[PDB]
RNA sequence: AGCUAGUUGGUGGGGUAAUGGCCCACCAAGGCGACGACGGGUAGCCGGUCUGAGAGGAUGGCCGGCCACAGGGGCACUGAGACACGGGCCCCACUCCUACGGGAGGCAGCAGUUAGGAAUCUUCCGCAAUGGGCGCAAGCCUGACGGAGCGACGCCGCUUGGAGGAAGAAGCCCUUCGGGGUGUAAACUCCUGAACCCGGGACGAAACCCCCGACGAGGGGACUGACGGUACCGGGGUAAUAGCGCCGGCCAACUCCGUGCCAGCAGCCGCGGUAAUACGGAGGGCGCGAGCGUUACCCGGAUUCACUGGGCGUAAAGGGCGUGUAGGCGGCCUGGGGCGUCCCAUGUGAAAGACCACGGCUCAACCGUGGGGGAGCGUGGGAUACGCUCAGGCUAGACG
């Protein structure tokens, strides 16, 4: 099925943390841990500790958020 | 039957009881090998007669004492310090192992 | 080792250690979330596994995880835990039985509906 | 020391088999001369004589072998497949005549030492006895 | 309870021809007759190498499907032919063979296992006079299987003992076509039955 | 006081009980001191009711004391009968 | 890793049914320990049970045997017997009554309530049967017991039908668009006839008692069922529940669609980043079937604690080396003993369960009867090869 509840917010990469990780602070309000989405890292695409980044996030945790948009 | 035992008098140093240490052997449950045990029982001795390393049947009896079940029935073969020693020096090494150590 | 050092010494029997302390050996325990998170997966996954706190009856408390396609579960929300790790989640041993107490079972389930407590679909 | 005399012996027998001598040597012994008795009876053996090495005696065991083979390894079959001492000293071991094991399904045999003598698995069953299982044999 | 359910299809999946039915089975309907494969979407395509697993699994199967029974109560009747003396594989279908629903099937008083089934479910059955209902009941030697008197007019027991004038019997068995009887004289033998079974394998089937 | 009684071995709706010599304050089915006897009170088969009447005697030649019961399938196989 | 002062023994006395440091006075200085004392932890023990090829491992609900306890602690009284679950006293805790002085309680009996918990039943019927206490007896008491109740909790039995029925409906799935599958499955015809209605209706119960007979043996008579108007019997009679898990490999069962390292699966290896037999549904299939699947725990697989049956040069594993205590092991010949060891007889190894046989209930589950097996230990008799022991001898080890 797959709810819908996801998001597309965006935000700017903050930290540049291990293993494709970061601290990506949403335009919106705060940051999150956003991960690198797999598509992304498939296609390489390396990310700087300092960009305009979309993120994928469920209400389940607005904690969490998957980069989509690469830049 | 009033189970019969034998064994060494290893202590002589009470009043109408002599220590008495029957040695027991059998094979062991699991393993097999062969295995000797063994036991010491205060035998009840009113004439003292009995003296330290002789060889003595002991005979279940009537409690005589609180620890203390059976009466010398009679001597096998009198002196014989070579099994008082085993026993002695087997508590001997004792008074070691522990915190610092026995004599070899 | 030799017979007689088997005597002397003998084998030693092996001490089976516990993989859910579930306390009371209970096959189910219950408790209540304390925080509905999400989790990342390890080595090679990726996704965002639904995971909870609970405080257990059993006055432990735990890491369960929430199997199935979309959950109901909120804080002082009742649920029962019933043991089952997960590859992907360490520090989570058990799994959260969908179909009890607090934890409504899967919406629209029609296949292992049995292990997701989904009742029978009144099919017209 | 020679701690243990009936295995020294069937080790030797072992050994010289393996590498096909025609006899051995081995220290005498009652016992270990009432053993070789039934190993040349049932066979395993061509048989033994009381012998004098150095001055001291012995048995020469005549060992026996299977045939010349054909292709790669002509090596003979061995006559003594298996020989093992179980009843071994600091492990004795003693068996009622319902416990004597039947040596690879009868084809082997199993040597007891009962006090009606040393008689192998069949002959201590039929005298109705048991005893130290000295060593199966196939 | 019992299978009940498209029957042929286990005839198919089975390969081998399973006598489920009575007639028809006979005649060129079968199936197994112009589409002797397995039902189902697949039925037509290759069949890879089956595995040691498969094998015993499906001879198991067959044996089972044949004298329509439940896991449960054949794997039973199984445990029994094994601690029973004598070799197990035998002993086992000496055993399928006594259940009374097989004999009323036996005896052609029934057209297919199945219907001698409900005939000694409907109590039109009978054993040395007293009727006995339990299709799992053990017919054992010297037991008489009539008819029900009452049931003795009844059409479809007379077409069946009809046909059965002329039809021979097995050689452990014996009827009395006139009174509607027939003695279990003999535990049936594995010569005797002739089943498209392999039961060296259902044997090592649970020996896994 | 050892008597002479019957211990319910049947089953439901299955009674089959044992004529025993037992102290009189066991469990009615607890140890026994020695069975002497069967008995069948539906007489489910020809044979519904045995006792060692040899033993029975004896015990009663020591204080057993028997049911009224007990007492009943007993004489039933002349146990007293003293003809 | 050391423990011990009533602690170990003795003499006298108390005490009990009785032996005893059980208790006491006096005397002696003993008693236990690495063959593991003392201390810590955990635990009622057993017949058995579960698993296992076995050895073994695990377990000790229900049934039978024993023990311990009866809110926690202590104590005695009465008695054949108790330190006495529905007896007593005291202390503690808790509860209830209290005119505040003081009193009353104890379901770990049946049922039931409440609390805790994932979770465990009816405040039922009966005393007819079996058994128990009292009574000369009639009889009374009996939540022991016999039954019914609820719960697929387990085991066994049983039904949802049977036979016919297209080169094969429709719908749904797939297609190389020819067609293939669901499938004789259905529809339909015919047959039988669970439920259900009617009638009959039980074994279990023959004693105690009464009469003849002597209150004996023996013979006759009477009363008595909860279950139950149930079991079962006979007549009538309806085609009349099916679900659950799984289909990547271990492992039996494959395709289309949806999704796109997401949502999710997951026991392990792993699967998912646009052709996914591994996710979600569908068609089809495999397996079981009033069950199916999950979780938990035990045995198995695991010769992965290896007695059966494992090992240590480099994988985990030789002690840094020696001297040496205890202990383990011990060359050749002969004699005594007969402890081990072997044999025979005999006693014990309860019942139940396990195994076999026959039998009872339509079968089976369940149950009855009979038979066989059974380690261990007791007693008597025997054997002596090996091991032990004792004695004698020897030089092949060792020492000089
Ligand atoms: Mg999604
Ligand atoms: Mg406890
Ligand atoms: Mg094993
Ligand atoms: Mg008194
Ligand atoms: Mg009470
Ligand atoms: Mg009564
Ligand atoms: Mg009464
Ligand atoms: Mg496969
Ligand atoms: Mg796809
Ligand atoms: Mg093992
Ligand atoms: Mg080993
Ligand atoms: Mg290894
Ligand atoms: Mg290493
Ligand atoms: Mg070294
Ligand atoms: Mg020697
Ligand atoms: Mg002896
Ligand atoms: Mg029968
Ligand atoms: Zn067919």
């Amino acid at each position: 099925a797959k709810e819908k509840d996801t998001i597309r917010t965006e935000g700017v990469v903050t930290e540049a943390l291990p293993n494709a990780t970061f601290r990506v602070k949403l335009d919106s309000g705060p940051e999150i841990l956003a991960y690198i989405s797999g598509k992304m890292r498939m296609h390489y695409i390396r990310i700087l500790p300092g960009d305009r980044v979309v993120v994928e996030i469920t209400p389940y945790d607005p904690t969490r958020g998957r980069i989509v948009y690469r830049k | 039957p009033k189970k019969v035992l034998t064994g060494v008098v290893v202590s002589d140093k009470m009043q109408k009881t002599v220590t008495v240490l029957v040695e027991r052997q059998f094979p062991h449950p699991l393993y097999g090998k062969v295995i000797k045990r063994s036991k010491k029982y205060l035998a009840h001795d009113p004439e003292e007669k009995y003296k330290l390393g002789d060889v003595v049947e002991i005979i279940e009896s009537r409690p005589i004492s609180k620890r203390k079940r059976f009466r010398v029935l009679r001597l096998v073969e009198s002196g014989r310090m070579d099994l008082v020693e085993k026993y002695l020096i087997r508590r001997q090494n004792y008074q070691s192992l522990s915190k610092r150590g026995g004599k070899a | 080792p030799t017979i007689n050092q088997l005597v002397r010494k003998g084998r030693e029997k092996v001490r089976k250690k516990s993989k859910v302390p579930a306390l009371k050996g209970a096959p189910f325990r219950r408790g209540v979330c304390t925080v509905v998170r999400t989790v990342t997966p390890k080595k090679p996954n990726s996704a965002l596994r639904k995971v909870a706190k609970v405080r257990l009856t059993s006055g432990y408390e735990v890491t369960a995880y929430i199997p199935g396609e979309g959950h109901n579960l909120q804080e002082h929300s009742v649920v029962l835990i019933r043991g089952g790790r997960v590859k992907d989640l360490p520090g989570v041993r058990y799994h959260i039985v969908r179909g009890v107490y607090d934890a409504a079972g899967v919406k629209d389930r029609k296949k292992s509906r049995s292990k997701y407590g989904t009742k029978k679909p009144k099919e017209a | 020391m020679l701690t243990d005399p009936i295995a020294d012996m069937l080790t030797r027998i072992r050994n010289a088999t393996r590498v096909y001598k025609e006899s051995t040597d081995v220290p005498a012994s009652r016992f270990k001369e009432e053993i070789l008795r039934i190993l040349a009876r049932e066979g395993f053996i061509k048989g033994y004589e009381r012998v004098d090495v150095d001055g001291k005696p012995y048995l020469r065991v005549y060992l026996k072998y299977g045939p010349r083979r054909q292709g790669p390894d002509p090596r003979p079959e061995q006559v003594i497949h298996h020989i093992r001492r179980i009843s071994k000293p600091g492990r004795r071991v003693y068996v009622g005549v319902k416990e004597i094991p039947r040596v690879r399904r009868g084809l082997g045999i199993a040597i007891l030492s009962t006090s009606k003598g040393v008689l192998t698995d069949r002959e201590a069953r039929k005298l109705g006895v048991g005893g130290e299982l000295i060593c199966e044999v196939w | 309870g019992r299978y009940i359910g498209p029957v042929c299809r286990l005839c198919r999946r089975e390969g081998v021809k399973l006598y489920l039915k009575g007639e028809r089975c006979y005649s060129p309907k079968c199936a197994m007759e112009r589409r002797p494969y397995p039902p189902g979407q697949h039925g037509q395509k290759r069949a890879r190498r089956p595995s040691d697993y498969a094998v015993r699994l499906r001879e198991k199967q067959k044996l089972r499907r044949i004298y329509g029974i439940s896991e449960r109560q054949f794997r039973n009747l199984f445990e029994e032919a094994s601690k029973k003396k004598g070799v197990t594989g035998s002993v086992f279908l000496g055993l399928l063979e006594s259940r009374l629903d097989n004999v009323v099937y036996r005896l052609g008083f029934a057209v297919s296992r199945r219907q001698a089934r409900q005939l000694v479910r409907h109590g039109h059955i009978t054993v040395n006079g007293r009727r006995v209902d339990l299709p799992s009941y053990r017919v054992r030697p010297g037991d008489e299987i009539a008819v029900a008197e009452k049931s003795r007019n009844l059409e479809l027991i007379r077409q069946n003992l009809e046909a059965m004038k002329g039809r021979k019997v097995g050689p452990w068995l014996s009827l009395d076509v006139e009174g509607m009887k027939g003695k279990f004289l003999r535990l049936p033998d594995r010569e005797d039955l002739a089943l498209p079974v392999q039961e060296n394998l259902v044997i090592e089937f649970y020996s896994r | 006081m050892v008597k002479i009684r019957l211990a319910r071995f049947g089953s439901k709706h299955n009674p089959h009980y044992r004529i025993v010599v037992t102290d009189a304050r066991r469990k009615r089915d607890g140890k026994y001191i020695e069975k002497i006897g069967y008995y069948d009170p539906r007489k489910t088969t020809p044979d519904w009711l045995k006792v060692d009447v040899e033993r029975a005697r004896y015990w009663l030649s020591v204080g057993a004391q028997p049911t009224d019961t007990a007492r009943r399938l007993l004489r039933q196989a002349g146990v007293f009968r003293q003809e």
